[PDB]
């Protein structure tokens, strides 16, 4: 397992990531997960001109599924993201609601999978119109891309290998340093 | 067979507003027809006792006899004798209980410690504790009123009185009330009322609010 | 005649760092050299019991039998049985005791509350109450330490565990260290050592000083009248 | 041809929660009539032994027989020896494992220094450092717990106990732990558990928080005039 920069590109609010539990899921986890409209700095700051417009939104697709698997069984091994209490923040609050629904039963980024789809953050700073075909990946789609074991791997070659490839196609020791 | 009559605890006196008594007993013969009775040195008429407990299978039958007694008469400490007669034992089980005298009355000091910030930081609970210390009679009755409405005994748990470490005669007690941190931040003025004999009016209040205990962070000194 | 079996409590195992298996007898006629013994699952012989209580004036003798055992055997669920062998006793009596099992472990939350400001104004004493809440089972060993040295049990008194209203299995407790305000106005550690099974290392501490808390006290003192226009 | 005894140190005893005694044979090949038995002064070598190691091409096998004994009994210095009888060497070999009583017992004075404000200002990462000083036995074991849950030994690096020149009879050790600035500003409380023999309770904790070191008194005095 090679963790991509999901360690930082995930910009959870302080409340969920911190030790403090949440008062009510209908209002704080509600408003805090959307509180990560700050998950819109790809085209806001970094991908604004670094790459083509499509890839910036493709990176959001990666965060969304990442976000989904934080809520239920990712593979980060960290007290704030996996083996963490934020997943318990969900279970604790729903269980407080007479076990109304498991976090992996509903509210698994399925019942309210839509959120804002981070497009508000995309639009907040980048201010680039999302194509209708581009607007269905930041929201829910049936494929889960297999538990992050082969999606974060999906993202490795999308940039971390192909851009070094095109650099090579563009000293030879530095080329052989890839 | 000897009856273990219990005096009406101050908690019973103040919670029910009436002096209710019972005559629990260690018993040899499980069941007998005749029931409980209460007698006084004055020899006044016995009070009605009802709802006697059913036969105890393990032969340690315990019976309850309820009587109404004037608070002043019990306050004076005059001895009351429980008289229980049974078919097996013709001799009445004459046993007397009176509130102990000769103990100095010491006024409780009630100090309402707010929740530890280590707890409010979790934003999951806020255990307010009513620290009752310094009262000499063992009896005490702590009750919690939130926002002016009394709260059911379920919400709060009152620790049994125990001897104070430093002062031997005096006692202390605890009463923690747990409320979700959402309620605490609203500032609902959770008040603790302690009922004790030594108090001037038998009850004193101490109210803790989210604001209380906050020092003056900002000290603006505008001088022209 | 009748015998009492005393399983080692969490305080006994923790306070002495050893497991004491005492077996006392009540309602037994006094006689010299009363023999008592424990028995394990394999029935291995116990250490020669000592410190047997003398003959009480009430014609009742208490034969206390203590055997030192390794904590691993008792914490593995292995059960012990106390057997009494004496001429006075009509026949041997067997009482088996083991560690209770089936109770869900829960980590205590040691919150330490400083004394109320009202108590300080009285100038007589200060109560530093340590709140051990939300732990199961109902067996905790709360201890107080000042400057790394244990404080005498006379100063601090620990209330017995009691059920917590919010949840059935959970319990809570207390521990109040009465100290003179003079000892508290000057910063002093007053650590609350809480020992419990569920904790990662079986202990937890919470230090309190006059400094702990004390929000930043801004003292903006701005002179602005120097401007005249 | 010698047997090297491995006395599980206090760190191992605390981590594994039990005393697992092992003595390892070095530079010797396996022979018939191999004997292992933890013998004390009393001689009651009735411990179970399991998982006997097999011969190693470099003639280094453990022949390990594990046993469970009290911590305090071992602290008394029972001097367990695994008696080995081998064909090549008829004389049995003894390898005592015990605690030398000569070594003193000074409790560590564990101090938890929060991250320097020069780290937080740069705003990349904060390195909490735990300072353990004043312990005479060189058997400290430091664990870091965040939010009441132990952290993997990978996240922190505990310096080996080194001599303290200023205190001849005491050693010191540090164990830095580095977290992302976005995690330290979150307010998480990191507790430096230090496990040591000399401690009265065998364990001590120190808590470091976002607000452990704060300026308790801001004293600003703005003086705004109109002329020189
Ligand atoms: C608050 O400011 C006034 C201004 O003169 C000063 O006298 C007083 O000592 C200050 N109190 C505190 C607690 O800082
Ligand atoms: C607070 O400020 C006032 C005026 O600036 C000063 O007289 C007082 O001593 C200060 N108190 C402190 C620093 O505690």
């Amino acid at each position: 397992v090679l963790i991509p920069p999901r360690r930082r590109q995930l910009c959870f609010s302080r409340i969920v990531r911190g030790p403090a539990n949440l008062r009510s899921l209908n209002e704080f986890k509600e408003e805090i997960l959307k509180g990560a409209q700050s998950e819109g700095k790809f085209l806001g700051n970094y991908y604004k001109e670094h790459k083509d417009k499509e890839k910036a939104l493709e990176a959001m697709k990666n965060s969304f599924y990442d976000y989904e698997d934080i809520i239920k069984g990712t593979d980060m091994l960290t007290n704030i993201e996996f083996k963490d209490i934020k997943i318990k923040l969900d279970r604790l609050l729903e269980k407080e609601t007479n076990n109304t629904k498991k976090a992996e039963d509903w509210w698994k980024t399925n019942k309210k999978s839509i959120w804002n789809a981070m497009l508000c953050g995309y639009k907040k700073s980048g201010n680039k119109i999302i194509d209708p075909s581009w607007c269905t990946i930041p929201t829910t789609e049936t494929p889960p891309q297999f538990l992050r074991w082969i999606k974060e791997w999906g993202t490795n070659v999308c940039i971390q290998k192909q851009e070094h490839k095109e650099y090579v196609k563009s000293c030879t020791s530095e080329i052989k340093k890839y | 067979i000897r009856v273990f009559a219990i005096p009406p605890s101050f908690a019973s006196i103040f919670l029910t507003k009436s002096t209710k008594l019972t005559c629990l007993v260690t018993d040899l013969t499980t069941y007998d027809s005749v029931t409980i009775s209460w007698t006084r040195q004055n020899g006044e008429a016995v009070k009605t006792h009802t709802n006697i407990s059913e036969s105890h299978p393990n032969a340690t039958f315990s019976a309850v006899g309820e009587a109404s007694i004037c608070e002043d008469d019990w306050n004076s400490g005059e001895r009351f004798t429980c008289t229980v007669t049974h078919t097996d034992l013709p001799s009445p089980l004459k046993q007397t209980i009176s509130r102990p005298k000769g103990v100095a009355l010491h006024r409780p000091d009630v100090y309402l410690l707010p929740p530890a910030r280590e707890q409010l930081n979790l934003r999951e609970s806020a255990t307010i504790t009513c620290l009752v210390t310094g009262f000499s009679p063992a009896d005490v009755f702590v009750q919690w009123m939130q926002r002016g409405q009394p709260l059911s005994p379920e919400k709060y748990v009152t620790s049994a009185p125990m001897p104070e470490p430093q002062a031997p005669g005096r006692y202390f007690a605890h009463s923690i009330l747990t409320v979700s941190e959402e309620e605490w931040n609203t500032g609902e003025t959770y008040t603790c009322v302690v009922a004790h004999e030594a108090l001037p009016n038998r009850v004193t209040e101490r109210t803790v609010d989210k604001s209380t205990g906050k020092p003056t962070l900002y000290n603006v000194s505008l001088v022209m």
